[PDB]
RNA sequence: GUGGCCUAUCGAUCCUUUAGUCCCUCGGAAUUUGAGGCUAGAGGUGCCAGAAAAGUUACCACAGGGAUAACUGGCUUGUGG
RNA sequence: UAUCUAGCGAAACCACAGCCAAGGGAACGGGCUUGGCAGAAUCAGCGGGGAAAGAAGACCCUGUUGAGCUUGACUCUAGUU
RNA sequence: UGGAGGUCAGUGACGAAGCCUAGACCGUAAGGUCGGGUCGAACGGCCUCUAGUGCAGAUCUUGGUGGUAGUAGCAAAUAUUCAAAUGAGAACUUUGAAGACUGAAGUGGGGAAAGGUUCCACGUCAACAGCAGUUGGACGUGGGUUAGUCGAUCCUAAGAGAUGGGGAAGCUCCGUUUCAAAGGCCUGAUUUUAUGCAGGCCACCAUCGAAAGGGAAUCCGGUUAAGAUUCCGGAACCUGGA
RNA sequence: CGAAUUUGGGUAUAGGGGCGAAAGACUAAUCGAACCAUCUAGUAGCUGGUUCCUGCCGAAGUUUCCCUCAGGAUAGCAGAA
RNA sequence: GGACCAAGGAGUCUAACGUCUAUGCGAGUGUUUGGGUGUAAAACCCAUACGCGUAAUGAAAGUGAACGUAGGUUGGGGCCUCGCAAGAGGUGCACAAUCGACCGAUCCUGAUGUCUUCGGAUGGAUUUGAGUAAGAGCAUAGCUGUUGGGACCCGAAAGAU
RNA sequence: UUGACCUCAAAUCAGGUAGGAGUACCCGCUGAACUUAAGCAUAUCAAUAAGCGGAGGAAAAGAAACCAACCGGGAUUGCCUUAGUAACGGCGAGUGAAGCGGCAAAAGCUCAAAUUUGAAAUCUGGUACCUUCGGUGCCCGAGUUGUAAUUUGGAGAGGGCAACUUUGGGGCCGUUCCUUGUCUAUGUUCCUUGGAACAGGACGUCAUAGAGGGUGAGAAUCCCGUGUGGCGAGGAGUGCGGUUCUUUGUAAAGUGCCUUCGAAGAGUCGAGUUGUUUGGGAAUGCAGCUCUAAGUGGGUGGUAAAUUCCAUCUAAAGCUAAAUAUUGGCGAGAGACCGAUAGCGAACAAGUACAGUGAUGGAAAGAUGAAAAGAACUUUGAAAAGAGAGUGAAAAAGUACGUGAAAUUGUUGAAAGGGAAGGGCAUUUGAUCAGACAUGGUGUUUUGUAUU
């Protein structure tokens, strides 16, 4: 709050030729005489300082947050996304990827990296491996030096050594179903994060989130309602039902007359 | 200066507060903090439920009239008929409030029912023992709620005689109203004669 | 990845450190790795570098070099070497520096306080 | 016939004061006084949509103004010639 | 002294620049219009012009900008009674 | 444009970023892409986030640089000249010779304030001496200041200022002998016993304040590159001590 | 130009104060109220500046009130949704 | 104003809000003061409260929103019934105009009763309200606008300690 | 002729203590104005800045002379809220709390006023002894104008019954925080580029370690570390389990019945007035002056004045952790921050150099290279230096050093030029330069003979 202002400049006013910014008093430095205080000054204050109070965190619907936290997952469960998301599943049976209750339980990290090879989560692991690579700007000298891509959310139900197994597999990314980050679901706001489930995390997916004959277990939560029944339109579009009333059509293009 | 259809907003910001800002960014670090300190004054008092036991009281006003919440401490009337000192409840961890009185039969039942409930509850360690520990509570208020006193049934008769609940609200707020001028026409007319 | 947090993954502090570090802790920093023929006689890994150890270099422009180390020149964080020299153009020869960690350890000056600690490292002589 | 034959002859907030219900409040029940409210007038702002207000500076200062005076120049030519 | 030479060597100023006549134009142009014209590089003088330079006019007005001084201005005050 | 989250398993020491280029293409443009030089360690496309985000001006700020311009100028204080030496080099250094000047309220010989080593010796062009420089109060390295008698120190002047006291919320203010219980030199004591004691006089009424006021006392000759009323030789004086 | 003389050193007087043979003079190149730091990035209806491109739309200097006349509110004119 | 060039250089952030828009939930809404937990400022989870909204009006004591298919009339998109292309009928949400009804305030007339001075039924009135009349809000974010803040950046003469 | 008391002195008497610093936060005093009101005087700014006094790790406040009006809460302090509200305000500009409610933290209390009077039972100091933050002999002193025990308003005070917990004290192994120390994994294997491999490729290894840093370029595996555990060079020791010498064998605490009571703070409450202050309004707190109390008294009950009744506390004496604050100090971890005109004034011998008599003012200034390998030697010059040579990956890195941009210059080259230059349209001239002619189709006299 200092920085520009620990100074005693006035202004010299008008009659001696210089511009009327507030100068720096006093002789022999070569600092005196000098301008002082305003933001286009070397050494002036800066304009409109910055302030801590500025609004750093920001508030969000509990209810949005979980609608979010939803559509994520079920992003994770569209193998479309997932590739457009970048996650190289494409050696991978089908997705939403389940796998055993020993996975929660394994121990070491040579052994999880065997688990992941053998499930078929290895491809990216290699990505996130040779995406390393030194950051593009200021960001080297700030404990940012280093950016690699996101690797598989390995999602349990409980912790048996699973955590620390994959927590030294780069990129790889651990998380309870308790809490299933919308951060870790969809990092850069982006839908279809490469998931490998837990048998007992993807039946505990019900009771966290609720179902038609199922309580969320979030008390007076329940998962949203699409706005529409079904994202096929082009087929509701092309059914018998509409289109016996519709008028007969044109060329799809227009003969130019004239 | 003033302007368009707008509100008359008073933003009392013509001091110099930007020197008494006060943004807590220590939130998180402050939530840390104080959950440390309960875990190390839990540690501190191993055996002991890091809390004392507070009686049920009601709240004051007419808008929180309905509510029965926590209060202070025991009456000494309150201690006395559970069975102790006030001395031995304090010791014990029982909270003692001397300047609380219970003119309320109805919450002096319910705070010499909690006074047991916590003494059946509760085991005393002998000073010369061997100190058999029991799994160490944390919480007197989690394990002795304050539950609000269910005032009435879900359904009864109706009870109809024909005064309406609101000629009687009127009257009642009109003999308020008129007492001392009545009590005047009565002293006026014995004092003449 | 780190756990504790008396641990500091900042860039400035480390640098910083290494850079100030007294030379008690230069003398840890300038430690060189063992022969493999001296790290299976031994048992150990890498040792802080001395003034009379044998060593070769491993690793820069004089890959495969051997010598006597001459000093620890911690000030200057490296050793000199003997026979590993420049001559410059007037004749004379000039040390040339290098980082133990670019060396092995092929022969170890040994003293009652080297013997111990390698028994300490878990070493076994 | 709801003042003057018509077209002028006049006055906010705040405060005070009067008139009216003797109507509401003084917040732990009130004899009672006092005070505060409700509705209509009056006490006044003539700079009249309403600040509470003496000069001097040739010792002077600042922000400005060619929105504005003291030269020239420009239009005009009453006046002068 | 200026002047020429050896050495040494600044500054004020500078939108771009540098020939006129008239016209019109913010009513006195280096530029624009129409004419006159118009030949490298320059030296010493000079004081007509550059409405030359020096200073956000000190005169004048405006500002709900001051300050020094005065008083039967408004409002107070130290002392004193 | 700087940062941030994702992604291109993006570009790169076989050359990233920057920078130069009357080379090319694209876009109406903001601008983007590439060719060729320079180089040396990081950087970019895309979807989003974020802001200390874009300059021609503000007599803007800070640096740097021009034309003016090899120009104004380097003209007060009478004035310099010949030879030799040294030197790479001499109008300016040194030494001779001449001409002069200050002309004893000096351009001489000392000091006060101030400066602080400029004093003195030894080495040459980088800077400085508004020309030059072989010279210098410059640069580098060294040496140099000797007191009983000269000063300070002591005294008091105008004055400043503690104490005792009294103000003031207080930092502090007044006051300087005031409404105060305000201290110091000789023999007896000076050894079975100390500075304890009828041993005496008593009553300056802090202190600071002058290198020109007052005041105890040193002169001559010689000596150094540079100190001398200080060193040496000789000859004296004052103060304090049985 | 022998004194109301000139001057060294010491000392006193400090800012709404001092000091003045009196000029608003002097008080460290500062005086019709010194200098230093801070309040203070004081306020300014006033002057100056206000940084990329293209596309579409596109004014007002008028009304009423205002210590109002270099300013504002209001209505109008304009854009966008 | 600008001799020149480089770099720096001027509508910012915050508190409280207006219109609009997007989103979530919706007569409700807002987890984040706190508590639990955590892969130690992130997640993630947890309300009795509190804010705003769901009732107005009056200075206040206080009183407090269906005479009806939540009314009548005009106009209304859409839907329903329609003959071979007119156009007729019906129902008509939103919304606008109008006449009413209800709640509060003001002014009135005052019934059975009676702490004979109280309660105020009933009927009204060119009066009046930011009201009712099958709720629309709460929260978050964004542009723009507002006010207080250095407040787009530079700029006094002054004033204080 | 003597011995005391009271008060007041003296001593280089014995032993102590205070001052000053720092001051971010804390407790007070004192105290403005700029500013806003579009002027301005009350107001605002602001009970702020400057000035002064005084503490600590926190301070302060604190166990009601409280809040309330309820079915009543119950020390203090903070947060959310109350609430931009009630109120204050030229009722203008503006200002503006508190009760309740939720939560964090929670903790309680002790003096005066009582005769121990069958025993001043209390305590500093001097001198001895010892287990020395002290404990015991003795002596003097203080003290009755009152030092101990006893009671503090919640209560508490010359006694007696019918079963009735405890004790308490200096040590030792150890629960517990650190100066902290030490030990604990895995390639430097082959090829390419390079001066250097830390880069690309192959093969691997460890991983509860792929944080970060160093090393001649982007290094989990070369080094330090990192992750997980293990073993230790010391200090603080009722939030305690067992030992340790043992209970100073008349040691201190409650009701089913009260023989009496029940001391409770004075120039102080309170009233007036004055000034200041508060949202506090016929006056919120504070202070000066004047008057000046009382015991079912006194205060309050947010509008000034006898009361049939209330309600609620108990002042004028005192201590007390935690939640709370913290632009200072010490230690530590971070960042969508800045990146050498930025960020602190200061990345550097920075509060330095220099400017002022002084108070004060206060810069500029980072980068050779991996390594000085900082250029031996030869030649010209008086010398600086140049030209060769040399080191280096590079000297287009030579200390005036990472690339070195623009303004501004020098040289060369090319062009125009009769009192500006620059610009637009259009062409011409000179320079310079990009755009199918290997091809989704036909086919052939072999260029050097999966076809050319």
């Amino acid at each position: 709050e200092k920085a520009g202002h620990q100074t005693s400049a006035e202004s010299w006013g008008t009659g001696r030729a210089v511009a009327r910014i507030p100068r720096v008093g006093g002789g022999g430095t070569g600092r005196s005489g000098q301008g002082a205080f305003g933001n286009m000054c070397r050494g002036g204050r800066m304009f409109a300082p910055t302030k801590t109070w500025r609004k750093w965190n920001v508030k969000v619907n509990h209810n949005e947050k979980r609608y979010a936290t939803a559509s994520a997952i079920a992003a994770t469960a569209v193998a479309s996304l997932v590739l457009a998301r970048g996650h190289r599943v494409e050696k991978i049976p089908e997705i939403p990827l389940v796998v055993s209750t020993d996975l929660e339980s394994i121990q070491k990290t040579k052994e999880a990296v065997a688990a992941l090879k053998a499930v078929g989560a290895h491809s990216d692991l290699l990505k996130v491996l040779k995406s390393k690579k030194l950051r593009a700007g200021k960001g080297k000298y700030r404990n940012r030096r280093w950016t690699q891509r996101r690797g598989p959310l390995v999602v349990y139900a409980e912790d048996n050594g699973i955590v620390k197994a994959l927590r030294n597999v780069p990129g790889v990314e651990t998380a309870n179903v308790a809490s299933l980050n919308l951060l870790q679901l969809a990092p850069g706001a982006h839908l279809g994060r490469f998931v490998i489930w837990t048998e007992a995390a993807f039946t505990k997916l019900d009771q966290v989130w609720g179902s038609e004959t199922v309580a969320s277990s979030k008390v007076g939560y329940t998962l949203p309602s699409h706005i529409i029944s079904t994202s096929d339109v082009t087929r509701i579009i092309n059914s018998s039902e509409i289109q016996s009333a519709i008028r007969p059509a044109g060329q799809a293009t227009q003969k130019r007359t004239h | 200066a003033i302007s368009k259809n707008l509100p008359i907003l008073k933003n009392h910001f013509r001091k110099h507060w930007q020197e008494r800002v006060k943004v807590h960014f220590d939130q998180a670090g402050k939530k840390v903090s104080r959950r440390n300190a309960r875990a190390t004054r839990a540690a501190k008092i191993a055996p002991r439920p890091l809390d004392l036991l507070r009686p049920v009281v009601r709240a004051p006003t007419v808008k929180y009239n309905r509510k029965v919440r926590a209060g202070r401490g025991f009456t000494l009337a309150e201690v006395k008929a559970a069975g102790l000192t006030a001395a031995y409840a304090r010791t014990i961890g029982i909270a003692v409030d001397h300047r609380r009185q219970n003119r309320n039969q109805e919450i002096f039942d319910a705070n010499v029912q909690r006074l047991k409930e916590y003494q059946s509850k509760i085991i005393v360690f002998p000073r010369n023992g061997k100190a058999p520990e029991a799994e160490q509570v944390l919480s007197a208020a989690a394990t002795f709620p304050i539950a609000q006193p269910a005032t009435d049934v879900e359904a009864r008769a109706v009870q109809d005689n024909g005064e309406s609940a609101f000629r009687t609200l009127r009257l009642a707020r009109s003999e308020k109203k008129f007492r001392g001028i009545r009590e005047k026409r009565a002293r006026e007319k014995a004092e003449a004669e | 990845a780190k756990q504790s947090l008396d641990v500091s993954s900042d860039r400035r502090k480390a640098r910083k450190a290494y850079f100030t570090a007294p030379s008690s802790q230069r003398r840890v920093l300038l430690s060189a790795p063992l022969s493999k023929e001296l790290r299976a006689q031994y048992g150990i890994k890498a040792l802080p570098i001395r003034r009379d150890d044998e060593v070769l270099v491993v690793r820069g422009s004089k890959k495969g070099q051997e010598g006597k180390i001459s000093s620890v020149y911690r000030l200057k964080f490296a050793v000199q070497v003997d026979k590993v020299t420049k001559e410059k153009v007037n004749g004379a020869s000039v040390p040339i520096n290098l980082h133990p960690s670019k060396l092995v350890i092929t022969k170890l000056h040994l003293d009652k306080d080297r013997k111990a600690l390698i028994q300490r490292k878990g070493g076994k002589l």
